[PDB]
């Protein structure tokens, strides 16, 4: 479980920060479990994408 | 990037209006449609090439593919008229662009 | 519901220089950023600037580009779009428009428009 | 870790009308998005991942 997140193979979503600018966007974006996508209530489905690796220590912190 | 779009479109209430916008690689890139009615602020009507908003009448619907993107309005009442923008973020240069926006005309 | 209002707009003279806030409310403004649009009057959009969820990232189109400079205060829940050397061709309708994805670095695409400011120069 | 997995507190896709803010769909046409299970996430896309 910690090789296997080396290699990318755990998809744990990142959490959007929703204060501080990140990597955010549409889902069209995403292509250029392949994202994970938010509704708020103000706003449009906000996809950011997993990462391609240590995906899971990555969301850790 | 230019974002080419007709300069007008002429329907009839009842018939169908495509508003199509073509850039070099608009299939890669998030289309967005906005109406905006004279003397009003504009009004996003499609998101994410397809994503209708809350409250936007379902008779419309976004496409994207290739080279052209468009925007499909079926059943057209007389109180569609307005102009529809598309919007694209290009990446490359990092700026937004518009289309040339494309007056509808029902009738 | 999600309203943005925009204020500092009005005849300015050719060279002057203005800061149009743009209240927004009834959303998270902290959350989203804030675009700049102009429309000519009587031709079509023109995208002005972007200002990011926090105002990290900054974009200006190419012909405003050292000239117009993007701001914003999330604690007042405004965002300001500094124009300084203000040209003869540059009266129009500004409006400011929230982006509608969460802390996004570009502005993919706006949510709700601003009521639009008109603003003129001329002598 | 797994305390932290009942109460569904790390989202992982398994392995659409959408939904620091946990994201609640994992998306891949239209937009289409399979939600993420509300508790033992982590565990549900393991227990899918060897069968």
């Amino acid at each position: 479980l910690v090789l296997l997140d080396y290699q990318g193979m755990l998809p744990v979503c990142p959490l959007i920060p929703g204060s501080s600018t990140t990597s955010t966007g549409p889902c069209r974006t995403c292509m250029t479990p392949s994202c994970c996508c938010t509704k708020p209530s103000d706003g449009n489905c906000t996809c950011i994408p997993i990462p391609s690796s240590w995906a899971f220590g990555k969301f850790l912190w | 990037y230019v974002l080419t779009q007709p300069p007008s479109v002429s329907v009839a209430p009842g018939q169908t209006a495509t508003i199509t916008c073509g850039g070099n690689n608009i299939g890669g890139k998030s289309v967005h449609w906005f109406q905006q009615k004279c003397g009003q602020a504009p009004l996003l009507i499609i998101s994410d090439d397809n994503d209708r908003p809350s409250g936007i009448p379902e008779r419309v619907s976004g496409s994207n593919s290739g080279n052209t993107a468009t925007l499909t309005i079926s059943r057209v009442e007389c109180g569609d008229e307005a102009d529809y923008y598309c919007q694209v973020w290009d990446t490359t240069s990092d700026q937004l662009v518009f289309g040339g926006g494309t007056m509808l005309t029902v009738l | 519901q999600m309203r943005l209002v925009e204020s500092g707009g009005g005849c300015v003279r050719p060279g002057g220089s203005l800061r149009l806030s743009c209240a927004g409310s009834g959303f998270r403004f902290t959350g989203y950023g804030i675009h700049w649009v102009r429309q000519a009057p009587g031709k079509g959009l023109e995208w002005l600037a972007y200002i990011s969820n926090d105002g990290s990232k900054k974009y200006h189109t190419d012909s405003v580009k050292g000239r117009f400079t993007v701001s914003r205060d999330n604690a007042k829940n405004t965002a300001y779009l500094q124009m300084n050397s203000l040209r003869v061709e540059e009266t129009a309708v500004y409006f400011c428009a929230k982006d509608g994805y969460l802390s996004a670095a570009r502005g993919y695409g706006m949510d709700v428009w601003g009521q639009g400011i008109c603003v003129t120069v001329s002598p």
